[PDB]
Formats: structure tokens, C-alpha cells, sequence
């Protein structure tokens, strides 16, 4: 997921 | 690990109702909101941004600003609830809600939007 995978780097 | 779960991942909803879905994420000890950062989206629509409490209408879809909101009170209950007023035939679809709270995982809801011949529309 794209949208998945944006959210795990602007929170880690 | 840390499990986001669903108590239903089809909801169907009135046109013209209010809607709310719900993703459960585990809570032990006290909710912490240092730890907590829940999104909510649909189709690349950005609804919920919700960054250890801090929240920004700017960044909200159009499409659901002023409609769309995460509920509060129900965070500490380890429940992610997505409350959308006045749901319209365009509301039909697949959400997803991520959240991170030691550790991180997400679900995909799918919302049917039905107009029920005697109901109020
Ligand atoms: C398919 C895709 O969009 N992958 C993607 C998007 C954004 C990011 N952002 C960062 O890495 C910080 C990663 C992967
Ligand atoms: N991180």
C-alpha cells in the first residue's frame, strides 16, 4: 500500500 | 504484535444519516497521546490526521471537512471512530484506518450507502 507505506516513514 | 481489528469491516449506512466505523487498537495502561497517531482515509482522501492530539482541518479532503471527525472520548476506549454526518451516495467505498501506538497496523472498511424507501433521507 502506498498510502500504508507513506504513514510508516512520517510516523518512524 | 500489536492488532488493529474491525467488529465489522462492511457497514451499510441511510443517505442522508450519520455513520460511524470503528477500528479497535489495544490499550493496557491509561492511554498514552504521546504514543498515539491515528489516519483515517479513502481512495487517497485524507479524513483523520491525528498526531499525538494535534489535528489540522486544513489538511482534512474537502470532501469530508466539516463532516468528518475522529471521536475523542472513545480513543481512551482503544476504539478509532470515524463519525461522518450527512452521508451522501459519493461516501460508498473502502476506508482505511492506521494507527500507531507501540507499534502500528492498519484495516480496510467498506461502507455501502443505501436509501431505504420509508426512511428519512
Ligand atoms: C507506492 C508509494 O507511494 N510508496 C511510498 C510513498 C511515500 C514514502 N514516503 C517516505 O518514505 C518518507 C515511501 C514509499
Ligand atoms: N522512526
Amino acid at each position: 500500500d502506498c498510502q500504508w507505506a507513506a504513514f510508516l516513514c512520517r510516523v518512524y | 504484535a500489536f492488532t488493529v481489528t474491525v467488529p465489522k469491516d462492511l457497514y451499510v449506512v441511510e443517505y442522508g444519516s450519520n455513520m460511524t466505523i470503528e477500528c479497535k487498537f489495544p490499550v493496557e495502561k491509561q492511554l498514552d497521546l504521546a504514543a498515539l497517531i491515528v489516519y483515517w482515509e479513502m481512495e487517497d482522501k485524507n479524513i483523520i490526521q491525528f498526531v499525538h492530539g494535534e489535528e489540522d482541518l486544513k489538511v482534512q479532503h474537502s470532501s469530508y471537512r466539516q463532516r468528518a471527525r475522529l471521536l475523542k472520548d472513545q480513543l481512551s476506549l482503544g476504539n478509532a471512530a470515524l463519525q461522518i454526518t450527512d452521508v451522501k451516495l459519493q461516501d460508498a467505498g473502502v476506508y482505511r484506518c492506521m494507527i500507531s501506538y507501540g507499534g502500528a497496523d492498519y484495516k480496510r472498511i467498506t461502507v455501502k450507502v443505501n436509501a431505504p424507501y420509508a426512511a428519512a433521507l
